[PDB]
């Protein structure tokens, strides 16, 4: 079975930086899209950033544009989120996702279990 | 009808291992309410084998999107094609048995087929 491996979540002060990593482990081809989603309590799951396997097709939610960079290893099932200038509103569970299209989460089938990111004040 | 159930009405037939007569496509295109639909494929495998394709090989869809999946295995399919004696009120189809890989677009929290894209 494919296993979404997913590390880097935690707890930082407002304005601080974190970096999330994720690999689709045990899959023998290359997922075309991999991206990042998040979800605060009682709230909708929302898309954060997605990128295709050639380095292209990049996409960002407007609230994190200017402050988070997605990246992948070209041709591989990894994706990373560099989060800078984090705000209290960025506090949420963040999920890795693979094999879908842009930030349309219904199109994604592989999901990681999510890591907490918390931003204090 | 959800997109998954539309896919099952338009392409699934687990009740057969392969088209059962030269009239299979005349009996089924009327029967699954597609009559004309110029071309259509039915897949003769269990619903679970077809849903398992959505976690196999990721490829590009014909519409430019990227959540399509191609079967690791060849599957039994019937290709339905309009003959040259077929204008719609009475739609006639050529039935052709094939074993082929299939490509479907996949969606949902049960992650399942919602569109038949191609066979290869
Ligand atoms: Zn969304
Ligand atoms: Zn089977
Ligand atoms: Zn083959
Ligand atoms: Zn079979
Ligand atoms: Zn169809
Ligand atoms: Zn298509």
């Amino acid at each position: 079975q494919v296993q979404m491996v997913e590390s880097g979540g935690g707890l930082v002060q407002a304005g601080g930086s974190l970096r999330l990593s994720c690999a689709a482990s045990g899959y023998a081809y290359t997922y075309i899209y991999m991206g990042w989603f998040r979800q605060a309590p009682g709230k909708e799951r929302e898309g954060v950033a997605a990128m295709d396997s050639g380095g292209g097709g990049t996409l960002y939610a407007d609230s994190v544009k200017g402050r988070m960079t997605i990246s992948r290893d070209k041709g591989k099932n990894t994706v990373y989120l560099q989060m800078d200038s984090l705000k209290p509103e960025d506090t949420a569970t963040y999920y890795c996702a693979a094999g879908g299209y842009e930030l349309r989460d219904r199109t994604y089938g592989q999901w990681g279990q999510g890591t907490q990111v918390t931003v204090s004040s | 009808e959800t997109a998954a159930a539309k896919f099952e009405r338009q392409h699934m037939d687990s009740s057969t291992s392969a088209a059962s007569s030269s009239n299979y496509c005349n009996q089924m295109m009327k029967s699954r309410n597609l009559t004309c639909k110029p071309v259509n494929t039915f897949v003769h495998e269990s619903l679970a084998d077809v849903q398992a394709v959505c976690s196999q090989k990721n490829v590009a869809c014909k519409n430019g999107q990227t959540n399509c999946y191609q079967s690791y295995s060849t599957m039994s399919i019937t290709d339905c094609r309009e003959t040259g004696s077929s204008k719609y009120p009475n739609c006639a189809y050529k039935t052709t048995q094939a074993n082929k890989h299939i490509i479907v677009a996949c969606e949902g929290n049960p992650y399942v087929p919602v569109h038949f894209d191609a066979s290869v």
